[PDB]
């Protein structure tokens, strides 16, 4: 039930997520970065238990760095999203993977991808998974104008992620924010 | 020559060339003995040594607690065949918690080595097992083949310079029965003497009730006279 | 000649099976086994040419237990011989299992030359060169199974060297008239009159499943009759 | 055993796999094959290894497509090429399946290479007799052109031919073949070189038409009996 | 590869399979021919029984087999191979009794003994079973008498008559020769056992031919005892 | 251990298995097949081993479903085998789609089920070519599938024993235009070319896809209705 | 369901019920719960009525198994079957519910194996098995006689069996007899109106 | 014949034989035992300067206490020692101790024979690689040589690879069983230097010593090699 | 599965398959790796027909973002390599999450090769790879030739291929001790030209800069050092 939010631009796509890592009770760290950096492309937030979270990403990571050498072409947001719903699929019915991910990725086009364990493939202008999408998707839609710029960008993943903070019982300690652009995945600080 | 091919090729005399190959290298490993007392039951061998600096390669093999073989032949085969020898006595004992008869493992052993010989892609093994036992069956004295047959003997000689051995044996057959365990350990020890080319002997001894145990060496010295 | 003799699934051009003939040769080198069914029981007797005189004395068995009620001559190749024994073992072991009851000789010999024609009817198996004689008084039958995997019943069987004077010595009497104990004797002094001059210690693996053994397997008493010969 | 075996997975004592190399003379004793790369897209043909007076051409012999966007001449034994066109199928539906994307012609030559080459390394097999030009687009690299070997080996090429006198029309692509050429212009240089190295019925001759386009996408096309036979009148 | 057309199961340069060829003289080898007439009221098989040796139990000299109640074969081919045929039949049987639920017809059978023989004669690492399958009995769907052969090739045809072994061809040659739709079930056993008698050029006795004589009265498979081979071999001795 | 391929490339690039195969059906009893207009048509001549085989219960001429229909010429076991197989994948494809098996889609499953047994090791390939014909949304078809797997489509052809003269014979006397009574009557004259002695209805299967499309089985009568004119 | 094999002097009569139930409801009312394993063999069943319909056919399968080798295929073969009733339920002990007495006519005479839905195989001269042989027991204990031919045995089964049909709801409809001798085996359905008791027996 | 399990008439697996020629084709490595440790002394074949000396390593170290020098076939050998390691590592993981030298020395010859051919799915031939397997057990120095057939023996002194037979000889003379580990490291080097075609320097050498004292079998630095080659009387 | 040993012992104790093998590579095109203290480069000759297909079909892989990969030999073998090597890159990430090292994957890939000469049924890589790149873990660049026997071993300076000899000459006859990284860039040029009457046209020329990627040289570049070292 951890808390991911993605927001996607005209040009870029702000993914946040939860940087509370945990074992029952406890904080073990508040800076466990849960965005997985698959490709210099995409980072794939993901939500659920640690450890199928980070065997998940380094599946994935590894798929597609193995597709980058393979071929001498790294795939597009479209083709890893699909990939990343191909996996759930058969995770889900045979040794399911219980991670709900979003996939954020820039090719040339902001990509914002809606993934959960069972497969569930959807582009987003903006998302979330964990509990957080109870409080975070209202606000987007209260305040998301398209051709948003990267300033309102942050200031409403800002806002977002202030809404978890203040409404959710099990409020994250902190997130970690990554803007993935045509510069690649930046980690960012919103203040 | 031309039907020694496979060890699944019968010649036209019927003959698998290729276990009379193994045979051979059965016959050109060192001499090894086997005697059997009405009592007691022995194994010997010359070890071979490599070379001048190099240590006797083990040729006594303790299978189970009053069973042994002494191989004669490539010695990589002959640990192959102890390893399923000591896997068959394990589950003699695990099934019937009793040690096996060496009867059984002569058994067991050339069944092994003539699946070897009758499916192709296999070859028999390169050696033959003198296996010494002791138990409700007696002792026993088995000389296994590669051709997967085994033949009981109450002595026997193996590998090169064995029909001095085996005609010492002979001579002295009707001794064995009745002959003590210091005295089968010096028949023994006679028989490959008259093979000699001790620290190179190696001698397993069993007994009914006394269990299987290798003497080289020194531990020898008192069984010459 | 050609070389139709080297695969055993090959045939040669007049049909022959050349390997299973190099088996069936294999068989007829070893000393003649036989068995003859009696009205107390089945006797079977194998001639050993003992190659030395260290082997022990009644040891190296020809007569092989199958069965409570199943013993088993062996004559040819001793590695596919025994190889024949524990899979008729096997087979009989299986059949109970399956279905219950002890296996008869003659579906037991159907159920290992079963195995005898896959070792040529299939690649990469050797032909047995082996014939198995199975004797049961409890199934009154004497089944021998040859190389090939042919097997018939019996009133008197034998194979091996001189199996066709064998053959035709058993053939001068009416064994079913006779008990084995009296059997003994005749078929000793057919096994004896053929015996080679060459071979010169020597043992008769004497077997017989009768009603003085119960229909068990047992081999003949040395007191009954003493199977070492020099 | 192995007596009858004839060592297809074994080297040759010049280090090349003699079933690879008969392989590919049972190819140059196939129909000729050309493709012929132009401005966006690539123009196969090929020669009918069944072609009668009696011969019904009802369909592409020696033409396969594999997606949408991949077509495959090929040179050969005719029935390993269906066997590698219905594998190639299913790889490039399984890559569609996989991704959601058409997919790239690189990687389904080098599927199919990969099938090719492991029966010229693993299992003793007779290898794939057969050569694919393997046309196609992708977004990736544009329209590509494949020739693929029974060996496994694949090259792109912009015009190449395999099968008889393979090298006549790989001379004759070299002295006529200009970049950049549009359909007709390819589709005109490919009959010049099939008349020249190859008699010359229409109908005894097979011809595919891939071709991007930014609005309908990767178009495959093999045209018909009608279409070609219109395309080889004109010459 | 070359040279293995002649010592495994495949083509020729030729396009022979040697060894189907040499699993028919195979066949030939077995010193025993067979003969099965077919009749409206009966299939009667009589095979030469040839006991080398009188030491043999003569019951277990068997060319004719009890593949089901319903369905009786007469193999005539190396023993070893027609035990195993014997072995394989009975297996078709009851897997098809087992699937089907009912006992497996003549032709069916057939068609998997063919497909048996297809298997030996394309896997080379098979040898083509020296077997020529004589498949008989009534079949309760039609209610009438099949008589199948399967050759060591597989190749399975019906037969109003068929003959099997080293006579085959002088056999087939009087079947054909004096073929009838006989009216009795007692004319197809004559029939039978003297075209069997005449090919082999020898006067037979019970004792030396085993003879099925399967009847829309005894529809099941059984050897005649030797007395009715003894009867009609003396109906064949009147004419 | 016998998984090598028995059919090798040879020195010059051929498979002299698949020649060996081919010889086969050069040798396993003339089969013509003729495409017609409205329709197609297998015959072959079906001489028994003897007067006193039942023709019924070795048909060369078989169906495969209920639009497509096979004759072969070979080891007349393959044929079964390949037979069985390809009605196997026809039950298949209707249980998969509903429907039966296309003509070309039958063709090429047998001409895969080959092409496999001409590659994978331990087996020869099959000895028969098949003539498979049905009917295709463009009109009837005839398709000729050979050992190698390599599968021809065909106006009209034979491929059996004296094939070569019958093709010629075919290629003679072959029009378009002629009708499935016409094609019948082709394939039965190119029988009796290839045929020594009087060609009788008995000795010969004819199998007609017409425009009903479904593949049926000439009876005795109908073929000697066919030979009498 | 009633089963009630009696092995007698001359021959095995196995009767049977013929109401198969789901529930209160009566899917079938003429159920042949005694199988014709071979033409003397017979197998009377109890339990899940697909478990042992499949062991009656997989038993079938296994007695033609054992005569693939042998030519003695009216030998020992009820002891077979028993058997492989036997190692069937016990290999399927967690899936089949079956019960199954096997009985007949074969070299070693008339026979009446009860293979209980345990597993358990005892050669009967007196087998009963299923919900109705209940409330038959103290009947046959006090009818039974080892002594009765088939047709004495034959009246009994009936009797008994038809006992149970009235007493027991899951069993009812036709007494299905089955008369195995030497010769071969007789089938035989007593009806309701053919049989000799009522539902007026109870409470007199 | 033309399988790899074949006997020769003379009764020798020809695989095996051909393996041991293939060993004889090896580079030559002499191990000399001595109470203080064993030594191992390896010609190190450089067909260039450019070659990695320290990459056509020669000797491996199985575990701490036992190491490996192989002659013939470098990828057999490499198998060899990798199966040597997981054995050590294994016996270490079920026994809580270091695996014997003799148990490792046997393990490895256990998998040498274990080569088969016809037979559907295993290596297809012999490994063409005799190892010098040397170790710490017990507070003592233990030398085992393993060659293609399988056999492994205890060795006192040995010799593996082109100069085995000569080396040998020249070990018949050379070698008395007190020497301390200084006359081991001389003596291993200076059979080395007689047969081999180069002159010998620490850069065509490959030193290790299974030393006693440490316990530990470690392999020599180019100092440690130095100082060795310095010593030889040449 | 297949299991024919196609990799066996000859009398001489040489396996005539890695003969062969090494026949293949050799009939490769050549190929030059070369390193300096933070610069690896590999010049790879190239054959092909300019005016008729794309030159883009590189001998030249990258196995990981660290691991560099040329190959002289066949090219389906080599492809194969390549793609079990980059299976295996990304394998030893998701096993251990460091970059594999450059000595780790050569392993593989030269393991890969000897399990192919000792995998019955499996013929041996007929490619000899050259598994260059960089280790963060020893602060080394490294490149390995593994050969189709399965031997890898570290170089300074390795050619594989056609011309290995005349290349390799050339290489240990201009190399320096502690050249820079243009330096390895001249030095692999030019013993590619040595061989090679082409330039920029024919050459093709990669590189990976100390914790870099692979780079493939401009044709501008590349032609720019070749005149340069001439
Ligand atoms: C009897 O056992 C019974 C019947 O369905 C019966 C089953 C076996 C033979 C076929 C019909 N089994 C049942 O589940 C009910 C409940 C008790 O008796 C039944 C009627």
């Amino acid at each position: 039930m951890l808390s991911i939010v993605g927001l996607q631009g005209p040009d870029w796509v702000l993914i946040a997520a939860d940087s509370s890592v945990s074992s029952s009770i406890i904080c073990m760290s508040e800076n466990y970065d849960r965005i997985a950096q698959l490709d210099d492309r995409h980072a794939l937030a993901m939500s659920g238990e640690t450890g199928d979270c980070l065997q998940l990403s380094e599946y994935l990571q590894g798929n597609v760095a193995l597709y980058k050498f393979r071929n001498g072409v790294e795939l597009s947001s479209d083709a890893l999203a699909h990939f990343i719903r191909h996996t759930m699929a058969k995770a889900v019915r045979k040794s399911p993977y219980e991670v709900n991910m979003l996939l954020s990725g820039y090719d040339g086009k902001p990509h914002l991808y809606f993934m959960d364990y069972l497969g569930t493939l959807q582009s987003i202008p903006y998302g979330a998974q964990g509990y957080c999408q109870y409080f975070v998707m209202s606000v987007f839609d209260k305040h998301y104008k398209e051709g948003l710029t990267l300033e309102d960008g942050k200031e409403l993943m800002k806002l977002a992620l202030n809404q978890i903070k203040q409404r959710f019982t099990v409020a994250p300690h902190g997130f970690i924010v990554k803007l993935v652009d045509k510069n690649g995945i930046t980690k960012i600080d919103l203040e | 020559s031309k039907y020694d091919e496979n060890a699944t090729t019968f010649s036209p005399e019927g003959r698998i060339l290729q276990v009379e190959n193994a045979m051979k290298a059965v016959q050109q490993g060192m001499p090894t003995v086997g005697l059997k007392s009405k009592t007691h039951a022995v194994i010997a061998g010359v070890m071979h040594s490599p070379s001048e600096f190099s240590s006797h390669q083990p040729k006594i093999f303790k299978i189970d607690q009053h069973i042994g073989v002494a191989i004669s032949g490539l010695t990589a085969d002959g640990r192959g065949l102890c390893k399923f020898l000591r896997n068959e006595c394990l589950h003699h004992t695990f099934c019937f918690g009793t040690e096996i008869r060496v009867a059984d493992l002569a058994d067991t052993v050339a069944l092994q080595s003539q699946k070897k010989t009758s499916k192709v892609g296999k070859r028999p093994y390169g050696v033959g097992l003198l296996m010494i036992g002791a138990g409700v069956d007696g002792p026993r004295l088995f000389e296994t083949c590669p051709s997967g047959q085994h033949w009981e003997y109450n002595a026997q000689a193996i590998g090169r310079r064995a029909q001095a051995a085996k005609t010492y044996l002979e001579t002295n057959l009707n001794e064995f029965p009745d002959c003590t365990r210091d005295q089968l350990i010096r028949h023994a020890l006679r028989a490959l003497n008259d093979c000699k080319s001790l620290e190179a002997i190696a001698l397993g001894v069993v007994g009914i009730d006394e269990p299987f145990t290798i003497l080289e060496g020194p531990e020898l010295q008192k069984y010459i006279d | 000649g050609s070389g139709y003799d080297f695969n055993p699934i090959t045939f040669s051009p007049d049909g022959r099976q050349f390997q299973v003939e190099y088996a069936t040769k294999a068989v007829e080198k070893d000393s003649l086994a036989l068995g003859v069914k009696c009205k107390d029981g089945i006797l079977l007797a194998a001639e050993k040419n003992l190659t030395s005189t260290l082997l022990t004395p009644g040891g190296n068995p020809r007569i092989f237990w199958i069965n409570d009620s199943i013993a088993c001559a062996t004559i040819g190749h001793r590695p596919d011989c025994y190889s024949i024994v524990e899979q008729s073992r096997n087979r009989a072991e299986t059949f109970t299992s399956n279905f219950g009851i002890k296996i008869t000789v003659p579906q037991l010999a159907s159920e290992v030359s079963q195995q005898f024609h896959l070792a040529h009817y299939y690649q990469a198996y050797r032909p047995f060169g082996c014939t198995v004689i199975f004797a049961s008084y409890k199934d009154d039958a004497l089944y021998a199974i040859e190389p090939s995997g042919a097997f018939y019943g019996y009133f008197a069987s034998c194979f091996g060297k001189n199996s066709n004077l064998a053959r035709a010595e058993l053939q001068k009497t009416e064994w079913k008239n006779i008990t084995v104990r009296e059997a003994v004797p005749e078929v000793a002094r057919i096994i004896k009159s053929l015996h080679e001059s060459q071979f010169k210690k020597w043992e008769i693996e004497m077997f017989w499943l009768c009603e003085e053994t119960n229909g068990r397997p047992q081999k003949v008493p040395e007191d009954v009759f003493q199977s070492r010969f020099v | 055993t192995y007596r009858y075996d004839a060592g297809t997975t074994t080297f040759s004592s010049d280090g090349r796999i003699l079933q690879v190399e008969y392989a590919i003379q049972s190819i140059n004793q196939a129909g000729t094959a050309i493709g012929v790369q132009f401005t966006n897209g690539v123009v196969l043909a090929a020669e009918k290894k069944n072609t009668g007076r009696l011969v019904d051409y009802l369909f592409p012999e020696k033409m396969a497509k594999i997606d949408g966007h991949i077509v495959t001449a090929v040179a050969g034994l005719t029935a390993d090429a269906n066997t590698l066109v219905d594998l190639m199928r299913t790889s490039a539906q399984k890559y569609l399946k996989t991704y959601d994307e058409q997919m790239p012609v690189e990687q389904l030559v080098r599927m199919v290479c990969d099938e090719k080459h492991s029966y010229t390394q693993y299992g003793g097999l007779r290898p794939y007799g057969v050569s694919f030009l393997i046309a196609g687009y992708d977004r990736h690299k544009g329209c590509q052109l494949y020739l693929t070997d029974p060996s496994g080996n694949f090259g792109g090429w912009k015009a190449t031919a395999i099968g008889e006198n393979n090298q006549t029309a790989q001379s004759i692509l070299k002295s006529q073949y200009k970049d950049n050429m549009t359909a007709t212009e390819a589709m005109d240089l490919t009959v010049k070189v099939l008349c020249k190295t190859l008699s010359l019925s229409a109908d005894k001759l097979e011809f595919a038409v891939l071709q991007f386009r930014e609005e309908y996408g990767p178009k495959v096309r093999i045209l018909t009996t009608s279409e070609v036979d219109t395309l080889m009148k004109r010459y | 590869s070359s040279g293995a057309d002649r010592y495994l199961t495949v083509f020729s340069a030729e396009g022979r399979l040697w060894q189907v060829e040499y699993s028919f003289k195979a066949v030939k080898q077995a010193e025993v021919t067979a003969v099965a007439v077919k009749s409206k009221n009966a299939v009667c098989v009589a095979v030469q029984k040839k006991v080398s040796d009188k030491l043999i139990d003569p019951s277990t000299v068997t060319h004719m087999y009890r593949i089901t109640d319903n369905v009786g074969a007469c193999l005539v081919g190396l023993p070893s191979d027609v035990n195993f045929i014997v072995m394989l039949l009975r297996s078709f049987a009851n897997n098809f009794e087992y699937k089907q639920g009912f006992s497996i017809p003549v032709s069916i059978l057939a068609q998997m003994l063919s497909e048996r023989h297809q298997l030996e004669s394309q896997l080379v690492y098979v040898r083509p079973s020296a077997v020529s399958a004589i498949l008989f009995g009534l079949d309760g769907p039609s209610d009438s008498f099949a008589l199948y052969k399967i050759e060591p090739s597989g190749y399975s045809n019906g037969f109003r008559a068929v003959a099997c072994g080293v006579k085959e061809i002088e056999a087939m040659s009087a079947l054909e020769k004096k073929m009838e739709d006989f009216e009795t079930p007692e004319a197809t056993a004559e029939f039978t056992l003297s075209t069997l008698q005449t090919v082999c050029g020898v006067d037979f006795e019970a004792q030396d031919v085993e003879v099925s004589l399967l009847t829309r009265d005894n529809s099941k498979f059984s050897k005649l005892p030797n007395d009715k081979v003894n009867e009609i071999l003396h109906a064949v001795a009147e004419k | 251990d016998s998984d090598f391929s028995l059919t090798t490339f040879s020195s010059g690039g051929k498979l002299n298995q698949i020649e060996s195969a081919l010889k086969a059906v050069s040798l396993g009893g003339q089969c013509v097949g003729v495409k017609a207009k409205n329709g197609a048509v297998i015959a072959c001549e079906s001489k028994p081993s003897s007067p006193l085989v039942e023709k019924v219960t070795n048909l060369k001429v078989q169906k495969i479903n209920d639009n497509v229909g096979i004759v072969y010429s070979g080891v007349n076991t393959d044929f079964h085998v390949i037979l069985k197989s390809l009605r196997k994948a026809s039950i298949k494809y209707s249980l998969r789609l509903g429907v039966e098996m296309p003509t070309r889609e039958v063709v090429k499953h047998a001409a895969h089920k080959m092409q496999y047994y001409t590659q994978i090791g331990g087996v020869r390939p099959f000895g028969v070519s098949l003539l498979i014909i049905g009917w295709e949304e463009l009109g009837p078809t005839l398709w000729q599938v050979d050992p190698s797997g390599t599968f021809w489509a065909w106006k009209a052809t034979a491929l059996g024993k004296r094939s070569d003269g019958s093709r010629t014979f075919l290629e003679r006397r072959y029009s378009e235009d002629q009708s499935v009574d016409d094609a019948i009557h082709t394939a039965i004259s190119t029988l009796k070319e290839g045929f020594d002695g009087q060609l009788t209805a008995e000795l010969i299967e004819i199998g007609v896809v017409d425009e009903t499309r479904k593949f049926r089985t000439l009876s005795t009568a109908e073929i000697r209705d066919f030979l009498t004119e | 369901t009633t089963l009630l094999a009696i092995q007698c002097t001359d021959g095995v009569v196995m009767a049977s019920d013929s109401r198969t139930s789901s529930g209160s409801f009566i899917p079938n009312r003429a159920t042949n719960k005694i199988t014709e394993i071979q033409p003397k063999i017979f197998a009377a069943r109890c339990g899940n009525a697909a478990d042992t319909q499949f062991l009656a056919r997989a038993v079938k399968n296994y007695l033609n198994a054992l005569n693939i080798t042998r030519e003695n295929t009216d030998d020992s073969t009820i002891l077979v079957a028993s058997n492989v009733i036997r190692s069937l339920i016990v290999r399927y002990r967690q899936y089949l519910s079956a019960g199954v007495i096997v009985g007949g006519w074969d070299s070693a005479g008339p026979q009446v194996y009860s293979i209980e839905v345990s597993g358990m195989a005892i050669k009967k001269k007196i087998a009963s098995n299923g919900s109705g042989s209940t409330y038959i027991q103290a009947y046959i204990d006090q009818n039974y006689r080892e002594d009765m031919t088939m047709e004495e045995a034959t009246k009994f089964a009936i009797a008994a069996v038809t006992g149970a049909i009235i007493r027991d709801g899951s069993s009812g409809g036709v007494v299905n007899i089955v008369q195995i001798n030497a010769d071969g085996a007789k089938r035989m359905t007593v009806r309701p109106a053919q049989q000799p008791f009522n539902y007026d027996i109870v409470k007199g | 014949d033309r399988n790899v399990n074949t006997f020769s008439p003379d009764g020798r697996l020809l695989q095996v034989e051909y393996a041991i020629e293939a060993v004889k084709l090896g580079s030559s490595a002499v191990a000399i035992l001595c109470p203080e440790g064993v030594i191992f002394a390896v010609e190190k074949r450089l067909s260039s300067q450019l070659l990695i000396a320290s990459s056509v390593e020669k000797v491996y170290a199985i575990d701490d206490h036992v190491g490996v020098v192989m002659a013939g076939l470098a990828a057999d050998g490499r198998t060899m020692v990798e199966h040597m390691r997981v054995e050590a590592q294994n016996h270490r993981f079920s026994f809580d101790e270091p695996i014997g030298i003799k148990a490792v020395t046997q393990s490895v010859c256990d998998l040498a024979l274990a080569f088969g051919e016809g037979r559907r799915k295993q290596m297809s031939r012999p490994f063409g690689t005799a190892l010098l397997v040397a170790g710490i057990e017990n507070g003592k120095c233990h030398l085992f040589h393993t060659d293609p057939s399988g056999t492994y023996t205890e060795c006192r002194a040995r010799a593996i690879g082109g100069g085995s037979e000569g080396a040998e000889a020249l070990l018949r003379d050379l070698y008395k069983d007190g020497m301390t580990l200084h006359e081991a490291e001389d003596l291993a080097l200076s059979t080395l230097r007689q047969v081999i075609q180069e002159k010998l320097n620490e850069n065509n050498v490959e030193v290790a010593c299974a030393r006693v004292s440490t316990g530990k079998f470690e392999i020599y630095t180019s100092e440690q090699r130095q100082e060795i080659v310095a010593r030889l009387p040449p | 599965d297949y299991t024919r040993s196609i990799t066996r012992f000859s009398p001489d104790g040489r396996l005539f398959q890695i003969d062969h093998a090494h026949a293949a590579v050799q009939r490769g095109t050549t190929v030059v790796a070369t390193r300096s203290k933070d610069m690896i480069v590999i010049a790879v000759e190239k054959t092909a027909v300019a005016k008729l297909q794309d030159p883009h079909f590189s001998k030249i892989c990258s196995l990981d973002k660290h691991v560099m990969c040329a190959f002289a030999g066949l090219h389906a073998d080599a492809r194969r390599l390549i793609q079990s090597g980059q299976r295996q890159c990304q394998s030893h990430r998701l096993t251990y999450e460091d970059p594999i090292s450059i000595e780790n994957i050569a392993r593989y890939i030269a393991t890969l090769q000897l399990k192919n000469t000792q995998s019955g049924g499996a013929r041996p890589y007929g490619v000899s790879t050259l598994i260059c790149g960089f280790d963060d873990m020893t602060s080394q660049p490294h490149i390995y030739e593994t050969l189709p026997s399965g031997t890898y071993a570290e170089w300074k300076a390795r050619t594989i291929g056609r011309h290995d000899q005349t290349v390799m000459e050339y290489l240990e006859k201009h190399y320096k001790d502690d050249m820079t990284d243009e330096e390895a860039q001249k030095l692999a040029i030019g013993a590619l030209l040595e061989v090679v009457e082409n330039g920029s046209k024919n050459l093709e020329v990669a590189y990976m800069k100390r914790g870099g990627t692979m780079e493939i040289m401009a044709e501008e570049v590349l032609d720019a050092l070749i005149e340069s070292t001439k």
